């Protein structure tokens, strides 16, 4: 039975998880750590620093992810 | 009139800086017009573009846009 109970709570989780802009941070952190290796500097100082100042630059009120800066990087040495 | 108009843009922090304070509200008000073009266009941006524009402004305009 505990299900109509379980999903509530694991619902808020997710949803509260979801809307906390430390998403795209906790998930760029941590992936682009463990590929750290097989990398090009270009693009890992790239990202390891924009990251980073995600990082320095949440909780501002004009916070968007990078999105297109790091495709167009990304596009140009590709 | 060569003269006149040299003197506007090259007499330097004088009663000459006319022209410039008007082009200033011209690139103002075209710049507002692309303001109303584009949000027309993309209403959908005018909530999240007032945030950003508002980070910083001063308290007494924060008073004048809740009474407003």
């Amino acid at each position: 039975p505990f299900f109509s109970s379980k999903v509530k709570d694991w619902v808020e989780r997710l949803m509260k998880t979801l809307r906390d802009p430390s998403l795209p941070l906790l998930e760029l952190q941590d992936i682009m750590t463990s590929v750290s290796g097989r990398i090009p500097p270009n693009v890992e100082k790239s990202i390891k620093k924009e990251m980073a100042q995600y990082a320095s630059n949440i909780t501002s009120v004009l916070c968007q992810f990078p999105s297109q800066q790091i495709a167009n990087i990304l596009d140009s040495h590709a | 009139l060569a003269e006149w108009l040299e003197k506007q843009l090259t007499e330097e922090d004088g009663v000459h800086s006319v022209i410039e304070e008007n082009i200033k509200c011209i690139s103002r008000d075209y710049v507002l017009k692309q303001i109303r073009s584009l949000v027309q266009a993309n209403p959908e941006v005018a909530m999240d573009s007032i945030i950003h524009m508002t980070q910083h402004i001063s308290p007494t305009q924060r008073a004048e846009v809740i009474r407003i």
